[PDB]
């Protein structure tokens, strides 16, 4: 139909999206989303949902999670980015419900990733691997294996937390993680475990 | 370990009686007004869609009442039907609003039979309303069959009603793609004028880029007259655009102006010694021998007819039971462009060497060892082209063997020993007609023009027939070398009549040569003698029939010299 039409359609989507992330997602309404996805792509305009899906994602994140990661990274760091990946987790599944409906066609039209892989580029893009939360993350996760293998206890769980939101952000096998994770803590246990033989011998 | 034998045919039955008695419901479904109690579970099993409805949460999860719309009450109440049965019982004509309801619910498996369903009724019409069917909800293999059937039909038709209201870019597929089965270059112009004709001022970007797409070989005959006739005032920008488009854009040839009347035979000596076997093709003009697939690529003594619209069937034939000849009534239908051979819908009695004749738009099996044993052994069975079902006509007056039948003046004409009926279309009856002085059997008949040539029989016999004057005549006898028993094959080419035969001595290799008949003069003129260099020996129990083919799609037969 006219473009007025999809305009506004896809502004109550994106309406309805935007409240579902901001954990209020048990006053709204399923059928509706699903017909009015129904009735976009049937236009075929994927590339415009797809695009606007993307931009409000990646809009939400840098606003909302970039900000609370950054204000946090003393008190509960991992806590709060644990909280925060589970809380993502958590709304890209109906996120990535409604929008597989939509993927089925896109993706086996216009060949790319399906939006599930496409929240967790996005994620891995704009939190994790972030010119300022990365080091920090890499320093304080080496500072705690360090301390732990040191000879006093730390938490044991949150590190298997981490390690398994690692590997699922790797979104294909253990490309990124295996890197990110491993190589500076390939370099501190080198450098830990020659001291303790040379302390040793 | 999923047992089928107790529990998964009583949990389905009972879960179907629960469903009838309206127990255990926990959801109903609202639609425009109807109510459709049913469970979430074979909701969840069957849809894709549902289980996104009831287990994600939100406000509709822990919602007694669903009001669920742009759904059909029939559709969704066969769709739950399916779910808590497992019979679909799909029609011919509720299927493409069952299939956007199954689309709109993610069913799979309702999606595939429909899909299928739907791939395989391609007959005659639906052709692009299927297309844009298929173009709306997209359907790879709806789709690509259904442009294949396009390029294959609407390149004869090109006035279907359905065809006008069609998306920019599936009219730009079809029409820039190589497949279209047109003999001409003027009519694809023609049919994207009319389609830029009833639509105008509405779609000039469009009709720009249809203009850019027919390219130059038919841009340069009248389109420029033509639009500037019908042109909007005031447009300047659009002459300069149209004037571009005359020397770039890659003028070539097209792949239907290679339809070339040939000869396509069955049942031919096979080279390697592991099959029997095979289907080759020969060409009067390139003087080459081409090659063909076996439909079945195991079963043999089948019988080909040819539609005016240059079609080949294949029905009937025997295959060996590959214990550690059964014969199947299976049909099938050879693809100009794919070189393969789609099945159609089988008959209702296992024939052995049927004789089908084409009328009407109509295929006539005749005879052919039907059963058998039939309390009336005389009995035929026509096909439906455009319903694709078999329809019962009247049987044969007698019961004959090695028949043949061919179509004359849009009139069934079944030859036999000595005798000949006429089967009326229109009133499905036989009439008696003229008698041959000489019985001969093993041969075949020829419908060229308004007389039919009955050649051979145990020979050299050439009998004439007209039907307007209803009386066999003899010509003359085919120069033939004596001690020789010849294979006669009488066919028409290029509107003159001919003939294929073939000579066997003893201690002597066969030699293969077409000669050119006069129906004045009563002489078969020598017209061209087939080479062994590019053709090898065919047996005895070959078949042949005028059609035409493309030889791109074709592969050339290789043998040596």
């Amino acid at each position: 139909m006219d473009e007025k039409y999809v305009n506004s359609i896809w502004d109550l989507l994106k309406n309805a999206i935007q409240e579902i992330q901001r954990k209020n997602n048990s006053g709204l309404s399923f059928e509706e989303l699903y017909r009015n996805a129904y009735t976009m792509v049937l236009h075929k305009h994927g590339e415009k949902l797809y695009t606007g899906l993307r931009e409000v994602v990646t809009e939400h994140l840098i606003n909302k999670v970039r900000e609370d990661v950054l204000n946090s990274l003393n008190n509960n760091f991992l806590q709060t980015l644990n909280q925060a990946w589970n809380d993502h987790q958590t709304a890209m599944v109906m996120i990535r419900d409604i929008l597989m409906y939509m993927d089925r066609v896109y993706v086996q039209q216009n060949n790319v990733e399906n939006v599930y892989n496409l929240g967790l580029i996005i994620f891995r893009d704009q939190v994790v691997r972030y010119g300022c939360i990365r080091d920090h993350l890499r320093q304080t996760l080496l500072d705690m294996i360090a301390r732990e293998r040191k000879g006093e206890v730390v938490d044991r769980g949150a590190i298997r937390n981490a390690c398994q939101m690692l590997m699922i952000l790797g979104l294909e096998g253990r490309s990124v993680y295996e890197e990110d994770f491993e190589a500076p803590f390939l370099e501190m246990s080198a450098e830990f475990f020659q001291m303790e033989s040379q302390k040793f011998l | 370990r999923q047992i089928n034998t107790e529990y998964a045919v009583s949990l389905l039955e009972q879960l179907k009686l629960f469903y009838e008695q309206q127990l255990f419901t926990d959801i109903v479904l609202i639609v425009e007004g109807t109510e459709f109690p049913c469970h979430k579970m074979v909701l969840a099993t069957c849809s894709s869609y549902f289980r996104a409805m009831f287990m994600s949460g939100l406000s509709e999860s822990k919602q007694t009442h669903v009001h669920l719309r742009n759904v059909d009450a029939a559709t969704l109440q066969i769709i739950i039907t399916y779910a808590y049965t497992g019979n679909l019982a799909m029609n011919d004509s509720t299927v493409e609003q069952l299939y956007e309801t199954a689309c709109f619910l993610q069913v799979e498996d309702v999606l595939q039979r429909c899909r299928e369903y739907l791939i395989k009724k391609i007959n005659a019409e639906n052709c692009v309303r299927l297309l844009s069917f298929a173009d709306l909800f997209s359907c790879e293999e709806l789709k690509q069959s259904a442009k294949r059937m396009v390029e294959h039909k609407f390149t004869a038709v090109y006035h279907q009603d359905a065809f006008m209201q069609l998306s920019h870019d599936l009219l730009i597929d079809i029409l820039s793609s190589d497949n279209l089965n047109v003999e001409k270059e003027e009519t694809v112009r023609e049919a994207a004028m009319l389609w830029l004709e009833y639509n105008t001022e509405s779609r000039s970007q469009y009709l720009s880029s249809v203009l850019s797409q027919i390219r130059i070989d038919a841009l340069s005959e009248v389109t420029q007259r033509a639009w500037f006739q019908g042109l909007p005032p005031n447009d300047k920008s659009v002459v300069v655009q149209g004037l571009y488009k005359s020397m770039p854009k890659f003028f070539k040839p097209r792949l239907g102006m290679t339809k070339e009347e040939m000869m396509i035979f069955i049942e031919a000596s096979s080279e390697n010694p592991c099959s029997l076997y095979s289907s080759v093709c020969y060409s009067p003009q390139a003087e080459k021998v081409y090659k063909l697939c076996s439909p079945p690529a195991d079963l043999h003594k089948v019988g080909t007819v040819v539609t005016p619209d240059n079609d080949i069937y294949i029905a009937g034939g025997q295959v060996p039971l590959k214990n550690t000849f059964r014969t199947v009534n299976c049909f099938y239908w050879f693809d100009a462009q794919q070189n393969t051979w789609f099945p159609k819908t089988p008959m209702l009695f296992v024939r052995i060497k049927p004789s089908l004749v084409c009328c009407e738009g109509y295929i006539y099996a005749i005879g052919g060892d039907s059963v058998g044993g039939e309390l009336n052994r005389r009995t035929v069975e026509r096909y439906d082209t455009e319903k694709d079902e078999w329809t019962m006509v009247s049987p044969l007056p007698c019961a004959w063997q090695w028949s043949a039948a061919v179509v004359v003046h849009d009139c069934i004409y079944v030859m036999t020993l000595n005798l000949m009926y006429c089967y009326f279309p229109r009133s499905d009856s036989w009439v008696e007609m003229a008698m041959r002085q000489t019985s001969r059997s093993f041969a075949s008949a020829a419908a060229f023009g308004d007389k039919i040539f009955y050649i051979g029989g145990l020979s050299v016999t050439v009998e004439i027939y007209d039907v307007n004057k209803n009386e066999w005549k003899m010509a003359a006898n085919i120069p033939a070398k004596r001690y020789s028993d010849p294979c006669v094959r009488a066919v028409v080419i290029s509107n003159s009549l001919c003939v294929f035969m073939r000579e066997t001595h003893l201690n002597e290799r066969a030699k293969y040569v077409t000669y050119q008949y006069d129906l004045e003069l009563d002489r078969w003129s020598l017209r061209q003698h087939i080479s062994e260099r590019v053709l090898w020996d065919l047996g005895r129990d070959f078949r042949c029939t005028v059609g035409k083919l493309y030889p791109s799609c074709l592969e050339e037969s290789p043998w040596k010299p």
